[PDB]
């Protein structure tokens, strides 16, 4: 009934993403931190070659240049031990960081499986609101999902009843709730306000109206 | 102000020096050196063009703990450069 | 750990405790060097009545004695914060200090406040009413 | 039936002073420690990252509502007694009755402060974690599924359980004909938790194990200062008291290496432990997102049986769900 103004909201929401992406530069902070961490670790590994670890000098061609093959064994061995344990520290930190990156990659893979190739009913897994569809985009060492969602707005107050009874038989709704306008009782779905006249077809009968708490008398239209 | 001092000369004379006395024919100021921790910056010529004293300010202690002259916004934990036995 | 706590004086035969010269923790809060050169100093797990004794403030430069006692003293469950002007109203968190206190650079000076959890609101509950949306957004 | 499920969120935030641990108040050992350059900054960076990650976990599990709902004055919603999991206005505590039952079931610290080991306090206090969970329980009673899906929409609590019976394939009229029976069973299942939480102490073991592991690691880090690593003695003020500057260089440089590798072993163990705690915190975040704010159709994700609703409660370094 209103396809034209839904398509205008989807064209406007796509356009507002560029106006957010062009101006700022801190929206992709989860991708710059990976680059910073790797570059910092590798630069520290380079800068730890200037330490001497208790030897006479940090330069290996300075121990060999002024000591024979006889006293320079202990200094070279101290330097080798220090540089080996520095390299092992770097590899251990890299292994732990690879583990956390793999955890995030598995999450991205299952999000792509369950939200791009289909529609997911898991709450807040793929955006805020009720999920409709999704679009993947690439990014430097990463992926960016554009989750499109339906969000209700402009709530309205009503007074409601759990059931009604026409001739001593309780009529429960099939889908939706009973609501009360200025003069009459209607039946509505809960995520939109489309008030439909109450009919025998969309309500079902179970029991008498002497045990349900808070039942309100009305009449049920019959297609006859 | 600020002015770095270049080395003119070192003398190989082996004596104790515990007194001195200027020789005049104006004013002069005398200050004593104490063991402290500085952080010095060397440019591409090989000259000291900036220095910070780690025992003066909490900010300077922070600058010596991070080992930089520029500090980003946040809370940092600093070492002990404020007290000497 | 093999660290001597007490020692007996060989002349007067008394007992003396030995403790480290500066034990504890000190933290510095900055708005950035390119923003200002003022700081705020937090001493951790130190009651702020005896911050001068636990830092040996008598043997310090006069630029450290203005971060030891003043009218800008605040006492948080982390410790004592000196240099930050306490404000009663609450905003979002900018610099996380600890135990519910944040600090920021407001109007300029460093202020320390309690962080705000979220927007304060209320919805009424009635047993015969409902709220149903009438419009939507994509 | 109401089933409890306990899961951890964050662990203790720690930080070590490297110079105080390796060479405590010794000027010669400090000058010998600067030769091992860039070895304590690389370690304090890791520990600070761990602490910030712990604060992020605590924020991300609980702060899932942008809008804070006040607890209603009436705690009786259509026969279901909610007074036992919501804060009591007359009582002096700002926590639920069940949360108070959870906070009670979960010369060594002096030697840690002397050697540079400090435990930082958490950013969100116990009165703000327990003020978040009084806005998720109170939003679940007065509103429904939509306070996490958008604007909060008011609904009676009898009509909220009729839609939650439609989610499991049972018609609406099953609720309304015997609403009193279900309301009596829901009051009875809440009361049976307190008779089980008060007596035993083998329900919050997953939260006690975290405390035990962190305290054991820190105490072993302290107790490894008494080793000498092949030197003449483990006391640094005993080598410097009787050895000159020519012989004590090789004896000090055996203590510095051993204490450095002990600190590095502690930091590696803490990094792996922080990884598994973060995995548990991510599971807690998605369970709160999918089972408190809505109704889940995933089998045995949120209890045994067909899920209806859920309530979160705070606990020392963790969260407790009542599915
Ligand atoms: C519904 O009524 C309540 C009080 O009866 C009011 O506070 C609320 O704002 C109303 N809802 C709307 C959407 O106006
Ligand atoms: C719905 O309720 C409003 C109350 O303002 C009333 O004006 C309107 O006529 C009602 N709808 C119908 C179809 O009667
Ligand atoms: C709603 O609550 C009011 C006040 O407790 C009560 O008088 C009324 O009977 C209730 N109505 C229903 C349908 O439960
Ligand atoms: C270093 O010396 C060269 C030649 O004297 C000069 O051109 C250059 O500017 C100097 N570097 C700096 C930083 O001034
Ligand atoms: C040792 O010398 C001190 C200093 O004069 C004196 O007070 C003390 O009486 C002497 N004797 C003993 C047993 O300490
Ligand atoms: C307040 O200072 C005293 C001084 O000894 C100290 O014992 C006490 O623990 C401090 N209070 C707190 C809460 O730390
Ligand atoms: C919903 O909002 C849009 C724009 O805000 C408006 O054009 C439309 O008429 C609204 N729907 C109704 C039913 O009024
Ligand atoms: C709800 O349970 C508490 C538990 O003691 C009880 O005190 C209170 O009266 C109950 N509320 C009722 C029966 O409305």
């Amino acid at each position: 009934e209103n396809q034209k103004q839904i398509a205008n909201q989807f064209n406007k929401a796509i356009s507002q993403i560029q106006e957010s992406l062009t101006t700022t530069s801190t929206a992709l902070g989860k991708l710059q931190d990976v680059v910073n961490q790797n570059a910092q670790a590798l630069n520290t590994l380079v800068k730890q070659l200037s330490s001497n670890f208790g030897a006479i000098s940090s330069v290996l061609n300075d121990i060999l240049s002024r000591l024979d093959k006889c006293e320079a064994e202990v200094q070279i061995d101290r330097l080798i031990t220090g540089r080996l344990q520095s390299l092992q520290t770097y590899v251990t930190q890299q292994l732990i960081r690879a583990a956390e990156i793999r955890a995030s990659a598995n999450l991205a893979a299952t999000k792509m499986s369950e939200c791009v190739l289909g529609q997911s009913k898991r709450v807040d897994f793929c955006g805020k609101g009720y999920h409709l569809m999704s679009f993947p985009q690439a990014a430097p060492h990463g992926v960016v999902f554009l989750h499109v969602t339906y969000v209700p707005s402009q709530e309205r107050n009503f007074t409601t009843a759990p059931a009604i009874c026409h001739e001593g038989k309780a009529y429960f709704p099939r889908e939706g709730v009973f609501v009360f306008n200025g003069t009459s009782w209607f039946i509505t779905q809960r995520n939109f306000f489309s008030p439909q006249i109450i009919t025998t077809d969309n309500t079902f009968v179970s029991g008498n109206c002497d045990v349900v708490i808070g039942i309100i008398n009305n009449t049920v239209y019959d297609p006859l | 102000g600020f002015n770095t001092l270049k080395p003119i000369f070192k003398l190989p004379l082996g004596i104790n020096i515990t007194n001195f006395r200027a020789i005049l024919t104006a004013a002069y100021f005398v200050g004593y050196l104490k063991p402290t921790t500085f952080m010095l910056k060397y440019d591409e010529n090989g000259t000291i063009t900036d220095a910070v004293d780690c025992s003066q300010n909490p900010l300077a202690e922070l600058k010596c703990s991070v080992k930089s002259f520029e500090i980003d916004k946040g809370i940092y934990q600093t070492s002990n450069f404020r007290v000497v036995p | 750990s093999d660290f001597t706590d007490s020692v007996r004086d060989p002349k007067t035969s008394e007992i003396l405790d030995i403790s480290p010269c500066s034990f504890g923790g000190v933290s510095v809060i900055t708005p950035g060097t390119n923003a200002s050169s003022e700081v705020a100093v937090l001493y951790q797990d130190v009651n702020c009545t005896d911050v001068s004794t636990a830092i040996h403030a008598d043997q310090l430069t006069p630029a450290w004695r203005i971060y030891s006692t003043g009218n800008n003293v605040f006492q948080t469950q982390a410790g004592c914060l000196i240099g930050a002007e306490h404000v009663d109203t609450s905003y979002e968190c900018d610099i996380p200090i600890g135990a519910g206190i944040c600090a920021s650079y407001h109007t300029k000076s460093i202020v320390a406040y309690t962080m705000s959890l979220g927007a304060d609101s209320s919805i009424a509950y009635s047993n015969n009413t409902i709220a149903i949306p009438t419009n939507f957004s994509i | 039936s109401i089933t409890t499920e306990v899961m951890p969120v964050s662990m203790a935030k720690t930080s070590v002073d490297c110079n105080m641990y390796i060479c405590g108040d010794s000027t010669e050992c400090a000058n010998l420690l600067l030769q091992y350059g860039s070895f304590c900054t690389q370690l304090n960076r890791a520990l600070s990252g761990i602490a910030a990650e712990q604060d992020r976990n605590t924020r991300e599990v609980f702060a899932q509502v942008k809008q804070m709902y006040k607890t209603p004055t009436l705690k009786y919603f259509g026969g279901f007694n909610f007074s036992q999991i919501l804060p009591d206005p007359l009582k002096p505590t700002k926590r639920s009755f069940i949360e108070d039952l959870l906070f009670n079931k979960v010369d060594l610290i002096c030697a840690q402060k002397f050697n540079g080991l400090t435990v930082l306090p958490p950013l969100l206090t116990d009165d703000m974690i327990a003020a978040y969970t009084a806005a998720l329980v109170s939003g679940t009673a007065t509103a429904g599924w939509t306070f996490g899906a958008g604007a909060a929409l008011q609904i009676p609590f009898a009509m909220q359980m009729a839609y939650r019976f439609n989610g499991i394939g049972v018609t609406q009229n099953v609720l309304y004909e015997n609403q009193k029976q279900i309301a009596n069973q829901f009051n009875k299942a809440i009361s049976q938790i307190q008779e089980s939480l008060t007596t035993t102490s083998t329900a919050l073991g997953k939260l006690q194990d975290v405390v035990n592991q962190n305290a054991q690691a820190l105490n072993t880090l302290v107790k490894q200062l008494s080793s000498n690593f092949g030197a003449i003695s483990s006391v640094l003020n005993d080598i410097l008291s009787r050895l000159d500057k020519c012989e004590a260089e090789v004896q000090i440089d055996r203590l510095i290496t051993g204490r450095l590798q002990s600190l590095q072993t502690y930091v590696t163990q803490q990094l792996i432990r922080a990884a598994e705690i973060r995995a548990s915190a991510n599971l807690a975040a998605t369970k709160m997102s999918e089972c408190v704010l809505g109704q889940s159709k995933r089998v045995d994700f949120c209890g045994k049986g067909y899920h209806l609703m859920s309530f979160p409660q705070a606990a020392p370094h963790g969260v407790v769900f009542l599915h």
